């Protein structure tokens, strides 16, 4: 209402600055806090590859160019060097929910207990799944894929069909050379690849 | 220096943080009490230049909590950097040595 | 009536298979005229700022106040004439790093043990500084000062100065009238303007960056000043609705990201801070679409 | 309401009964009360509260309908509450009318309770009773407010007061939020559907010029839909079609019957008003503070413009999907919402959505960085106005007030005095000649503080205020007096906007509604759980922007995005459910990875195209030229912006775009030179030119990506794709020495005088 004491107001909105105060600090807290966890993981993996530098420096020095054989077993024998091809997907699971906003979550209505009846179902199928399913979004995205892909590579077929040796020794390391990446070659619910079929049938 | 690094990383970001979490226990305690006090107490004016008081002071005391452990993220980041503008020059410095030696074979 | 195709002379193929013919003795020679026609041009910018010296010093301490800062402008004489020999210093900086990237890049495949040396040499005082540059400069190296500029610009301290950091006042008030140019249209087949005045981001860096080193000064400090007043000047027309000084007031907007991008002593987020992004995301849409 | 707009159905998650010879029969229905009565329990505090808000209402109405009273003052701010109560009924009814999930639920936990014979009250049966009766009736609360209402003798009197009052503040601009102008448009309609009835007609009333139709028929035409709640929207024109005396005089409505330039315009305002506020961004003057205040102001006024066109054209749609003869593209078998979304836009129209959208966020940046200076200038400006005003402007009517026998408006200038003034000295001056009845030799220093008036004590004023304007107190003052009352009642409209500034900011930016759905949902009665991404409009916005891979609108591609987070927060903080931040973020989990994917897809093949036609030459492209057969050069683009990201904030999280693009542009690139190493291990010898300048494509290609992403160096990046990191010899040498061996020696003929 508007009938309050003036002073009382005072109190209490300068009571509320002291609590927003309070909440700031632990806001504050938390910003700091994810930060340092980041620079603190960078931290292990400077002074690892630090140790790693310094290692290798020695290394080095002690390369004798007068010295060093090259053999014809590092290409038949042993395999080539790959670099890291590690990619970053999937970046808005559950697990990468930071803990205030997860706080903020946890305090949401959550759905009926929909899944106590899950065991008594004719279909194994999740009670909940009924009533809320985020994984739907991937399931039809994904079925839509394969069922646009199969379209297009029967309509190619539609339009293409309505129209018309013991002399040298490194021989025979290029020779299993080329065994080792013919046959060597070939030995997914991923976006990426999903996405990667649908396009390479446009192609081919 | 990695010893400058070893206080921020293992005491003073520690300690700032916990001090941060302190300051949020702490002000939720001055706030109930500065509500409570004005309510229960028959001299308002009194109690109401208590809530006054200690306004400012946490006011006072949040600010400098923040600055302090911003002020030494801050160096832990310029730290880290310079760590690896080193880093990147002795690897530099290897990588021509292990070209030099690839051509020496040759 | 030309006889000849500029890019069959110019572009990268062209320009690789010139450094491959000079070297570097004869690369260095090439930008060495090139530094020679740039002195003669400066030399004729600093008699137009001596012509304007009283009207320059008011508008450099009067930058707050808008209806005294479009009066002065008023006062001001060969205003065009500033932004065409700047913009031929642009020209001739612009293929100056034509030949300089191309240089580079046949070094980088000739003598890599050596280039591999000075890379590293470069990027590990200031008159000592310059003799790491003139080696660094002849392999094809960018540098923050280009030091044959700073050479042909060698060609009172106290009054050459002033000059200098009026010239920054001179070109900062004058980038308003490019916006009245049909030729200032930004093209995105060209990525840059008809009329080459995305080449004054060159000129406006590396003139400021070679006159701040011979006169001591502060580069970073100057073309803040050169900003903040570029950014007010430009901000200035926003609100003009006539369409003939208005014309292609976006696509001179774009030079000041251009400046800045160009510019190793200017950030973005200085930029931010005197011109709103979403003006230049507005500017780039229009002549884009 | 949300209760009413969140409901799901329950019933569709439970396994159904098919016989009376169920084994598991009694323990699904133990189950189903279990999981269903806090949900009724729900349904019943809402069956209880809009039977109270209607008596209620009706109550208030019957008060200000009596006789003498009618001819009394009601506060502006007041017969608007009212209005937002008519408003309130038409949103419950209308929820409760599409939700038959609901309906459906209480009828399964009703089926449950009765086949385990639970031991109800006589009170509880009769209540169990009510609210089956309740949910079977459609307009229930729409007939509840008509009888109660049409007993009361004079009701459209009240009700024409409210509707007269929304066409005023409409023509007048009298609101700030688009919701603010909305509501007015819904009072009007929904007004006029009460007031049209079995007792009084709004025909009539216009007749005697009482309510004047002819107004809200333009403001119906000129906007025909708005949103209702959520994703549910109102026709506004179905208020008049289905008013009980429309048939007989449909000849007085003309909004029954049914981009480009809108674009040119607000692109030309963004660039006057964010040049002028760029300007702006020891103490100031009176002046100053209040051009500061101007410009909060307007930047409000236009963002809220801007939000009130992308609604408007959204609302627009959802109510009418196309067809195959307005979109050939568009098939008949293609379901509603599909058709009132995806196939509802050309190219055009989402480009140019996307644009507003993004001037919109924008703006909001830039005025969100200057909340503390706003603050500060809206406080001095305010506290200036109100003490000005009251401590000086009002002399002149209180000396009249007291030369005169007026005591009636002396007590009312005096109250208002009392309740905000802020003398200087501490004290009113008593010593004032006005305050005795005689005219001045008298000044007055009016303070200046950065605070404005609490609430309350602007409430007080501006009612006040109200009452001496509106034999009444009006006729008994001055002409100048009279203008200089309105005059500060005009202009105080704004005042509690503008000092809760930050939250006004979100509320004219807010465009959190795009992604919501529920009602469609509704709609395809458990045929779906949700719709896929295709229909959802954040994605229809951003997908085609990477489609398409327009250049323009390449730097806007991220505005659009942030959508999410609009609909994200709503869904934690007004909405309160789990459910729908649960699907927002799946739907972003997948989106997200698709935005990854296509952008870097297309800057690697920008700039592998840049790489080709620059080192492409450039003799042969003009003879090309000359023959008729132009190599076309590619489209310039702008991708630098989107490579420059290294912070995107989208749902909580901290995404480095520049990172995950180079995981995809450095494979990219890795795979180009296996592709090209490969291609010479199946040809002869003579192919290793061209292999050459493929490299050296390949490297100006790294170059340019090296300019904004940090890579691995290209030798590196070559000699491992040779195989020449771990071994001696190359792929290349080693392929030349297999042709060498295979096709040079034995096939070739060596002429020694062409070499
Ligand atoms: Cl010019
Ligand atoms: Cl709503
Ligand atoms: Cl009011
Ligand atoms: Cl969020
Ligand atoms: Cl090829």
């Amino acid at each position: 209402g508007i009938k309050n004491e003036l002073e009382c107001v005072t109190n209490i909105s300068l009571a509320n600055i002291i609590r927003q105060l309070s909440s700031l600090s632990k806001y504050a807290e938390d910003i700091f806090g994810e930060l340092f966890n980041e620079a603190h993981s960078f931290s292990f993996r400077v002074n690892s590859l630090q140790e790693r530098v310094d290692r290798l420096s020695v290394s080095v020095t002690q390369l004798d160019p007068k010295e060093e054989e090259l053999s014809l077993q590092d290409i038949t024998m042993r395999k080539a060097f790959r670099s890291s091809t590690i990619q970053d997907q999937q970046l808005f699971d559950r697990k990468t929910l930071p803990i205030p906003l997860q706080e903020t979550y946890d305090v949401c209505e959550q759905p009926p207990p929909l899944n106590i009846l899950t065991p008594y179902r004719d279909d194994g199928k999740e009670g909940l799944k009924f009533y809320t399913n985020p994984s739907y979004f991937f399931d039809l995205w994904k079925e839509k894929m394969l069922q646009d892909t199969e379209d297009k590579r029967k309509e190619k077929r539609k339009q293409k069909q309505k129209n018309l040796d013991a002399r040298s020794v490194l021989l025979e390391a290029i020779r299993k050379g080329i065994q080792l990446r013919k046959v060597e070659e070939q030995r997914e619910n991923d976006v990426a690849t999903i996405l990667s079929r649908r396009i390479a049938v446009e192609y081919s | 220096a990695m010893a400058e690094l070893q206080m921020l990383l293992e005491e003073e970001i520690p300690g700032g943080r916990r001090a941060l979490f302190d300051s949020y226990t702490n002000l939720e305690r001055v706030a109930d009490y500065c509500e409570n006090n004005y309510i229960q107490s028959a001299d308002k004016q009194r109690a109401l230049e208590e809530t006054k008081a200690y306004t400012t002071q946490s006011l006072a005391s949040v600010a400098y909590l923040i600055n302090t452990l911003a002020n030494n993220v801050l160096q832990m980041l310029d730290i880290q950097a310079s760590q690896l503008r080193r880093m990147e020059s002795s690897i530099n410095h290897i990588s021509q040595t292990v070209d030099i030696h690839k051509e020496k074979v040759a | 009536e030309l006889t000849f195709n500029a890019e069959e002379y110019s572009d990268i193929s062209e320009m690789r298979s010139l450094s491959e013919l000079l070297g570097p003795y004869g690369m260095k020679f090439l930008s060495e005229s090139l530094m020679w026609h740039i002195s003669s041009q400066v030399a004729e910018l600093k008699k137009l700022v001596v012509e304007n010296v009283d009207v320059l010093t008011q508008m450099r301490t009067s930058f707050d106040k808008p209806d005294q800062m479009a009066a002065l402008f008023k006062r001001l004489s060969s205003v065009d004439s500033v932004l065409k020999r700047m913009t031929i210093i642009g020209v001739i900086l612009s293929f100056r790093s034509l030949a300089q990237e191309a240089l580079r890049d046949v070094l980088s495949y000739h003598i890599p043990f050596l280039v591999s040396s000075i890379e590293d040499f470069k990027d590990h005082d200031m008159k000592v500084a310059m003799n790491v540059y003139e080696l660094s400069s002849a392999a094809g190296l960018p540098c923050e000062i280009d030091p044959a500029l700073v050479v042909a610009l060698s060609s009172s301290p106290e009054e050459e100065y002033k000059i200098a950091c009026l010239l920054m006042v001179f070109v900062a008030v004058s980038l308003p009238t490019l916006a009245s140019n049909v030729m200032s249209q930004y093209s995105p087949a060209i990525e840059g303007h008809c009329n080459n005045i995305h080449c004054l981001a060159k000129a406006i860096n590396q003139i400021a960056a070679a006159l701040f080193t011979i006169h001591k000064g502060s580069i970073e400090d100057r073309l803040k000043e050169f900003l903040a007043l570029a950014s007010s000047s430009l901000l200035k027309i926003g609100q003009e609705t006539d369409k003939t000084t208005t014309r292609n007031r976006e696509s001179v907007y774009l030079l000041l990201d251009m400046i800045v991008q160009e510019s190793p002593f200017l950030t973005m987020d200085l930029l931010e801070s005197c011109f709103p992004y979403v003006l230049l995301r507005n500017a780039y849409h229009a002549v884009y679409k | 309401a949300v209760m009413l707009y969140t409901w799901r159905s329950c019933s569709r998650a439970i396994p159904q009964v098919k016989c009376n010879e169920q084994p598991n029969r009694v323990e699904i229905y133990e189950k189903t009360v279990e999981v269903l009565e806090p949900e009724v329990t729900k349904l019943m505090n809402f069956m209880y509260f809009q039977r109270n808000a209607i008596e209620r209402f009706c109550g208030e109405v019957r008060r200000l309908c009596h006789a003498e009273r009618r001819k009394d003052f009601v506060s502006e701010a007041y017969l608007i509450t009212l209005g937002k109560f008519i408003n309130m009924f038409a949103v419950l009814d209308e929820l409760k009318n599409m939700k038959c999930s609901v309906k459906n639920d209480h009828s399964a936990y009703k089926r449950a309770a009765q086949f385990l014979r639970k031991m109800a009250d006589p009170q509880s049966i009769q209540e169990s009773q009510n609210l089956s009766m309740f949910l079977a009736n459609h307009n229930k609360i729409t007939q509840s407010l008509q009888q109660q209402l049409e007993v009361i003798s004079g009701y459209e009197e009240l009700l024409a007061d409210i509707v007269n009052l929304c066409v005023d503040y409409y023509e007048n601009r009298m609101y700030l939020t688009p919701s603010e102008k909305h509501m007015l448009l819904k009072v009007m309609g929904f007004g006029l559907y009460l007031m049209d009835g079995s007792v009084s007609n709004i025909y009539k009333l216009d007749a005697k010029k009482r309510i004047n139709l002819s107004k809200i028929d333009k403001y119906f035409k000129q906007l025909q839909v708005v949103p209702l709640f959520g994703d549910m929207q109102i026709e506004l024109a179905r208020y008049i079609k289905t008013s009980a005396h429309y048939e007989e005089n449909k000849s007085r409505w003309t909004c029954t019957s049914s981009i480009c330039e809108q674009m040119i315009q607000i692109r030309e305002d963004h660039m006057r008003f964010i040049s002028e506020l760029a300007r702006y961004s020891a103490q100031k003057t009176d002046a100053e503070y209040r051009k500061l205040f101007d410009l909060a102001l307007q930047g409000l006024q236009l963002l809220s413009q801007w939000s009130a066109h992308v609604m408007e054209v959204y609302s627009w749609k959802l109510v009418h999907p196309t067809d195959k003869y307005s979109n050939k593209d568009c098939p008949d078998s293609a379901e509603e919402y599909e058709r009132a979304t995806r196939y509802n836009y050309t190219s055009e129209e989402k480009f140019a959505l996307v644009e507003v959208i993004a001037m919109i966020k924008g703006l909001q940046v830039l005025m969100g960085r200057m909340e503390s200076v706003f603050n500060h200038a809206i406080r001095h400006t305010v506290y200036a106005a109100l003490q000005d005003f009251s401590q000086v402007t009002l002399r002149e009517p209180l000396r009249q007030a007291i030369k005169k026998k007026k005591n009636v408006i002396q007590s009312v200038l005096q109250a208002i005095r009392k309740t905000v003034c802020d003398w200087e000295t501490g004290h009113e001056p008593f010593n004032d000649p006005a305050l005795r009845g005689e005219k001045d030799p008298f000044d007055i220093k009016v303070p200046r503080r950065a605070v404005g008036p609490s609430s309350t004590q602007l409430y007080m004023v501006r009612t006040m205020l109200e009452s001496l304007i509106a034999k009444t107190l009006r006729s008994s003052l001055e002409g100048p007096t009279i203008l200089d009352i309105e005059k500060f009642h005009r202009e105080s409209f704004f005042y509690t906007h503008l000092i809760n500034f930050s939250e006004t900011l979100q509320q004219c930016c807010d465009l959190s509604q795009l992604w919501f759905r529920e009602f469609f949902l509704e709609l395809t009665m458990g045929r779906r759980i949700q719709f896929p991404i295709e229909m959802s409009m954040p994605w229809i916005l951003t997908d085609h922007i990477l489609e398409t891979k327009e250049a323009s609108m390449m730097e806007y591609v991220l505005y659009s995005l942030d959508l999410y987070n609009d609909s994200a927060h709503y869904a934690l903080t007004r909405f309160n459910k789990q459910f729908l931040y649960d699907e927002i973020e799946a739907e972003v989990n997948l989106c997200f990875d698709q935005f990854v994917y296509k952008l870097a897809d297309q800057i690697f093949a920008y700039y592998k195209v840049m790489a080709g036609s620059l080192l492409l030459d450039k003799r042969l492209r003009s003879e090309c030229k000359n023959q008729g057969a132009t190599i076309h050069l590619p489209p310039s683009n702008r991708y630098e912006t989107l490579l420059k990201q290294r912070h995107v904030q989208l749902l909580g999280r901290s995404i480095d775009l520049n990172r995950l693009i180079t995981q995809r542009v450095s494979a990219a690139m890795y795979k180009s030179l296996e592709l090209a190493i490969g291609r010479f291990e199946s040809e002869d010898l003579t192919s290793i030119v061209e292999l050459d300048g493929l490299l050296e494509i390949n490297r100006m290609t790294h170059k340019l990506l090296s300019r904004y992403l940090t890579l691995d160096g290209f030798d590196a990046m070559f000699r491992e794709a040779n195989h020449n990191v771990s071994a001696p010899y190359g792929r290349i040498t080693l392929h030349v020495f297999w042709e060498l061996n295979y096709d040079f020696l034995p096939n070739y003929c060596y002429n020694g005088s062409t070499n």
